[PDB]
RNA sequence: AGGACCGAACCGACUAAUGUUGAAAAAUUAGCGGAUGACUUGUGGCUGGGGGUGAAAGGCCAAUCAAACCGGGAGAUAGCU
RNA sequence: AGCGUCGAGUCGGCCUGCGCGGAAGAU
RNA sequence: CACAGGUGGUCAGGUAGAGAAUACCAAGGCGCUUGAGAGAACUCGGGUGAAGGAACUAGGCAAAAUGGUGCCGUAACUUC
RNA sequence: AAUUCCUUGUCGGGUAAGUUCCGACCUGCACGAAUGGCGUAAUGAUGGCCAGGCUGUCUCCACCCGAGACUCAGUGAAAUU
RNA sequence: GAUGUCGGCUCAUCACAUCCUGGGGCUGAAGUAGGUCCCAAGGGUAUGGCUGUUCGCCAUUUAAAGUGGUACGCGAGCUGGGUUUAGAACGUCGUGAGACAGUUCGGUCCCUAUCUGCCGUGGGCGCUGGAGAACUGAGGGGGGCUGCUCCUAGUACGAGAGGACCGGAGUGGACGCAUCACUGGUGUUCGGGUUGUCAUGCCAAUGGCACUGCCCGGUAGCUAAAUGCGGAAGAGAUAAGUGCUGAAAGCAUCUAAGCACGAAACUUGCCCCGAGAUGAGUUCUCCCUGACCCUUUAAGGGUCCUGAAGGAACGUUGAAGACGACGACGUUGAUAGGCCGGGUGUGUAAGCGCAGCGAUGCGUUGAGCUAACCGGUACUAAUGAACCGUGAGGCUUAACCU
């Protein structure tokens, strides 16, 4: 359930989606859209930037 | 095999010599008469009815005074009936003394437990009493909630709900025979027996020992 | 809670047949007086079991 | 009732002596710690006494290692061997629970004389 | 009968003072521990400088009780407080090398011969 | 559950079934017959027969607890002067219960309690 | 909670 | 001396419980605030409806207030039930 | 096929009718 | 409504008490217009409670706890 | 922050464990100087957090005292259909 | 012309796509510990910190802390923290009234149950003469959990470290049923201390009220935190799986003919209800062995006589109970009350005497009082009676006896 803008109403969907990475461990979760196939897809970019910057900080070792 | 019927008399203690207190239950086991003995052929199973106990003669009803006197016994307090084990044979007429559990180490005690009368489902159930503060209204020791919005739309059998506790046949079974005075005609046995002082009490040989 | 539809007067007289009263089986008649009284119950004379209990 | 009396009172010791509550009693009992069988000491005032015939029973409270420990022994129970009256109290109630609350001065009982 | 929050006091001089109990181990919706029970406690009072520190999750055995024991032939034996020996949270052995006031026969296992030893009085 | 108890709470509190029962044995003992109610005559056996055993004999410590249970100098007077002696052989059975129908205003059953020996 | 006229609380959905 | 302090009468109404076809169309019980002041109260008088009054809540104006009540226009109008 | 022997069929592919598994849900 | 509501002034006994608080009484008035039984669940108003002590809960809600006089003694801060 | 969406921002304190609280940083979606800014002793039936004592709030309920509920006699409704 | 929502509490019920326990195949399965798949729903399946939270993170447990449906189960069962009714403020938008899937403080939760359903408990009739008991068992319900330690055994296995299968004992957690012998709670019906006031003429001694005035203990009963017991063993048929013999198909093959195994699942075994089981069952015992008259002349009606066994009613009552019901008694009687004795609890009553100026102390004295407890007692109340309930119990066909 969306807990921001939506979390106090009687009726609650879906729509908050949480994607962890299963080896890294990175959790990701995006609120902001009421579908939560865009959501997913937001987290989708967020994660994978953030895989983008282990390894760029792997290189700036 | 077969049991004897019984007298609760009270709880008390025995003290054994390495210093262990026994919590044991006095049971008055005088003979028992037996008043008919049922076969194969006219009653179609094996089993002894047995009497126990005296009664007035002027409350002795005349088919209950027949019976007896068919028998041959005194009149007793009541009838019961045991189930008579393969190879296991009695006459009219013969008497039964506590002797029979000398060598028996566990019984089984059967009687009817003290009443309750109405009971809550608290006491009845152990249901949990919901909140006495933070605003409860008139609803402390209430059941609750019975069944569902829809589907099925009614209440289950067998519902735990308020209503008569005790007064019922209770066996409590394997319990230690602490000791068989034939002297005194009494059963020490180890815990705590159904019942209130004086009820009728039947104690059988432990079936799951 | 109230009912939906009406009762009839069938369902009426269905819950009323157990409201029926039930007479006295039978009256003492005390032995010295003769009034009828009331099982272990004085007479309006103020006798019982033919002893005056009560003077008047 | 008679049955249940025949049999308790066949039971009970003969040896009790007599004691009231605010006398210091000691009481022996058997440890029977390991395979070896000793008697061990407990010394105290007794605070509360229960007379249930075999059922009965009294409780004795010590400060022991700083600590007040009390104990309720069965009068006839086989394990207490000997109870000895070191010392006799002065008090007017059956029951002595206020000296839980108190300890030092306000802990002591005059002894009765006669 | 220690359930949760219930404070006890230490019996050795492992350095605390006062330890709350945090969890009744020995089993699932377990309510109560009484003398020889091990419990975990947290340390909310120690001295200066001792062996354990405020705020340590440890084990401990609980040795005294206000509840107290019961003996086979109906005797009871009632302390007047509740106390504990901090244990090892690993090994589950006594931390301190003292125990303070007298102890109970339900301690007497091969676990806590340790502490029956160096108990003044086991009573 | 009362299981193995005794006494009428009678829709009264402790303090109201005492001196109630106070007033109704004063009255008993003066008139020596009194109509009331079957079960307050029950209960009336119990309080008003155990103060005749009690002025059996004569003493001023029998004679103030008499006092203390009735507060009535005519009463203790009557039972340690007439009722006492009166009742000396007997043992027991001192008062008589007997059901007199039903009362006008409500069906309450009463009865009449009285002394035997009247 | 308000009540309406009639005596009767509003616990409509809205 | 004090829009001072604690606390009765007196004036209010912060919390909880009961009641909510109520004892009561707003109360009862246990606590609660002020209690010499911008206090409280008796009697009489004045301000009238797009008006009054309001230490201001759209609050109050006879159990009725984002425009009181009564009679009239009036059988307003209703593509709606 | 079985272990030269052996002593009558055997080897699969195609088209087809009816069947089997794939087939787990809440009074 | 023979309605646990509202309604201004005047009088002001004894004991304890600072007191018109409070507890018990005096003069005076009253027992409140259905009663009698029994002593189930459950509801309401209360009393007590082993061991633990907020672990309950949105929240110490509600309960529990403190409570007078005299004396000693009393911190940060301060518009003193 | 009575203002911050991201956000349970990051660090520190408190707790065994703290989306609340306190002290900081400044990246202020979207503070700011009489629709006042920043502090402030005292005060508040004001909001949030913590501690001691206290306890049936709870682990987990048990018993008792009363008023109903139950039975008897008299009187005698209501929603709804 | 109204189907009240999130979360919490109480109470649940079903499904298996199984979290644990249970049985197996493969393993990159030495053992221990794992990975994957198959069968299996009998039982069980955490407490706290934060937050209104579901969820989530964290701390500490557990054999495990399953996944879903049931109006996102459950407000005529409770709550009202969130869901911005009406008040007020902040940031932001607008000139403004006002408004933000923003934030913050505050903010009335009704219903006496008619029907179905469910939990208990009765009345009527039936079961074919009536009555009193004891049973059989068609069917239904309850229960089914598991940890740890020890022995086998430091054995099998393993280079070592480590470390078993099978089998057998003990002791716990949770749950459930009983019970008051013990330890405790309660115990406004028992005893005592004490404050204020009033009263019994007064001292003394008591009683009323003040929450039982405040307290301190405590009988019986009830009761848990207290102590006894339980989950089973065994049997039958099987699931996955494992096989023997054996062709179709000279081989092979667990299967097509046959045979043997195989799990907390099923049926029993354990406990309880249970003949309205209208298919109304079985066994034992007890009671009734008159006459006459009409008729629409048959499973007919009526009159006189008779009234059995038993039941009902009434009273005393119960560790039975809302009312019914159930149990024990009713004078040939211990059913209840009282009385006697004892026990229990409380703690040395009143009066009197002595010492002290007095408060007060001491002696008589472990005194007095003592509820529900125990053993006895006919002193009181359970009255003779009366009422209901009848007079040998249908037809047909068989089998025997006569
Ligand atoms: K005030
Ligand atoms: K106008
Ligand atoms: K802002
Ligand atoms: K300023
Ligand atoms: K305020
Ligand atoms: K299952
Ligand atoms: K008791
Ligand atoms: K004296
Ligand atoms: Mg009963
Ligand atoms: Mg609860
Ligand atoms: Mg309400
Ligand atoms: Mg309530
Ligand atoms: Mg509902
Ligand atoms: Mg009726
Ligand atoms: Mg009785
Ligand atoms: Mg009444
Ligand atoms: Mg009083
Ligand atoms: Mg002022
Ligand atoms: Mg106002
Ligand atoms: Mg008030
Ligand atoms: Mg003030
Ligand atoms: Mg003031
Ligand atoms: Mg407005
Ligand atoms: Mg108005
Ligand atoms: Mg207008
Ligand atoms: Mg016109
Ligand atoms: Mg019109
Ligand atoms: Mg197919
Ligand atoms: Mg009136
Ligand atoms: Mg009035
Ligand atoms: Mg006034
Ligand atoms: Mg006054
Ligand atoms: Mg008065
Ligand atoms: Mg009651
Ligand atoms: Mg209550
Ligand atoms: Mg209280
Ligand atoms: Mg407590
Ligand atoms: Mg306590
Ligand atoms: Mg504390
Ligand atoms: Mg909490
Ligand atoms: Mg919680
Ligand atoms: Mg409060
Ligand atoms: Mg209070
Ligand atoms: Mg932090
Ligand atoms: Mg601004
Ligand atoms: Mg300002
Ligand atoms: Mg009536
Ligand atoms: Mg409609
Ligand atoms: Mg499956
Ligand atoms: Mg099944
Ligand atoms: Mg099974
Ligand atoms: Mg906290
Ligand atoms: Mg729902
Ligand atoms: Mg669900
Ligand atoms: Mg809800
Ligand atoms: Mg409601
Ligand atoms: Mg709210
Ligand atoms: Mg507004
Ligand atoms: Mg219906
Ligand atoms: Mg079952
Ligand atoms: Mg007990
Ligand atoms: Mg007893
Ligand atoms: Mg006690
Ligand atoms: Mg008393
Ligand atoms: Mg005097
Ligand atoms: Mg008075
Ligand atoms: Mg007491
Ligand atoms: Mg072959
Ligand atoms: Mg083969
Ligand atoms: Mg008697
Ligand atoms: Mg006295
Ligand atoms: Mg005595």
């Amino acid at each position: 359930r969306t807990s921001g803008a939506g979390g106090q109403h009687v009726n609650r969907t879906e729509s908050a989606v949480r994607i962890t990475h299963i080896p890294t461990g990175i959790v990701t979760q995006c609120q902001n859209d009421r579908s939560q196939h865009k959501n997913k897809d937001q987290a989708m970019k967020q994660m994978k930037a953030k895989l983008y910057e282990l390894e760029m900080q792997k290189k700036n070792a | 095999m077969i049991g004897l019927v019984g007298k609760k008399v009270g709880m008390t203690r025995i003290f054994t010599e390495d210093g262990v207190s026994i919590p044991v239950t006095v049971i008055e086991v005088e003979a028992n008469r037996v008043t008919q003995v049922k076969d194969l052929a006219n009653d179609g199973y094996r089993a002894i009815q047995v009497t126990t106990g005296a009664k007035k003669a002027n409350r002795v009803t005349k088919p209950e005074a027949g019976h007896f006197a068919k028998a041959g016994v005194e009149a007793g307090r009541g009838l019961w009936e045991f189930r008579l084990a393969e190879g296991e044979e009695f006459t009219v007429g013969q008497s039964i003394s506590v002797e029979l559990f000398a060598d028996v180490k566990k019984v089984d005690v059967t009687g009817t437990s003290k009443g309750k009368g109405f009971a809550g489902t608290v006491k009845r159930w152990n249901f949990r009493t919901q909140d006495a503060t933070h605003g409860n209204s008139l609803s402390h020791r209430v059941p609750g909630s019975i069944g569902q919005n829809q589907t099925p739309g009614k209440v289950f059998k067998g519902k735990k709900m308020a209503g008569q506790m005790g007064n019922e046949r209770v066996t409590v079974q394997s319990l230690d025979v602490v000791r068989v005075d034939a002297e005194r005609n009494l059963l020490l046995v180890k815990g705590a027996v159904p019942g209130a002082t004086g009820s009728d009490l039947i104690v059988k040989p432990a079936v799951k020992a | 809670a109230v009912q939906q539809n009406k009762p009839t007067r069938s369902k009426r007289g269905m819950r009323r047949s157990h409201d029926a009263l039930t007479a006295v089986t039978s009256l003492s008649v005390d032995k010295t007086s003769g009034e009828k009284h009331l099982r272990h119950h004085i007479t309006a004379d103020g006798y019982y079991r033919g002893r005056k209990v009560i003077a008047k | 009732s008679n049955i249940i009396k025949q049999l308790e009172q066949e039971q009970m010791k003969q040896d009790v002596p007599s004691f009231r509550p605010g006398d210091t009693v000691e009481v022996k009992v058997w440890v029977v710690e390991g395979s070896k069988k000793r008697l061990q000491a407990f010394e105290g005032v007794v605070i509360a006494i229960r007379n249930r015939g075999l059922h009965s029973a009294f409780t004795v409270r010590k400060i022991s290692n700083g600590e007040g420990v009390e104990r309720v022994f069965q009068t006839h129970s086989p394990v207490v061997d000997s109870i000895s009256v070191k010392r006799r109290g002065a008090v007017r109630k059956a029951k002595l629970y206020y000296l839980r609350e108190r300890t030092g001065k306000a802990a002591r009982i005059k002894e009765r004389l006669n | 009968m220690i359930q949760e929050q219930t404070m006890l006091n230490v019996a050795d001089n492992s350095g605390a003072r006062r330890v709350m109990c945090i969890k009744v181990l020995g089993g699932s919706h377990r309510r109560y521990a009484g003398v020889g029970d091990i419990i975990k406690i947290t340390i909310k009072e120690a001295i200066p400088r001792g062996k354990v520190k405020k705020g340590d999750v440890l084990k401990a055995v609980v040795v005294r009780t206000k509840k107290g024991v019961r003996r086979p032939d109906g005797s009871v034996i009632r302390f007047d407080g509740n106390a504990c020996v901090l244990l090892n949270n690993n090994s589950e052995q006594p931390i301190g090398t003292r125990i303070f006031g007298p102890v109970t026969r339900e301690l007497r296992s091969e676990k806590f011969m340790k502490i029956i030893s160096l108990a003044p009085e086991v009573l | 559950m009362r299981h193995r108890k005794s006494g009428r709470q009678l829709n009264r509190n402790s303090s109201h079934r005492q001196a109630m029962f106070r007033n109704m044995a004063g009255s008993l003992v003066r008139h020596e017959i009194i109509k009331t109610t079957l079960p307050k005559a029950k209960e009336l056996r119990r309080v008003v027969e155990p103060l005749i055993t009690l002025a059996k004999t004569d003493s001023v410590a029998n004679r103030r607890l008499a006092f203390a249970r009735t507060r009535d100098n005519e009463i203790v007077a009557k039972l340690f002067n007439e009722l006492g002696p009166r009742f000396a052989s007997r043992a027991g059975g001192y008062t008589r219960i007997l059901k007199c129908g039903f009362r006008a205003g409500d069906n309450a059953p009463m009865a009449y309690i009285e002394l035997v020996d009247r | 909670m308000k009540i309406l006229h009639s005596a009767i609380y509003a616990t409509g959905i809205d």
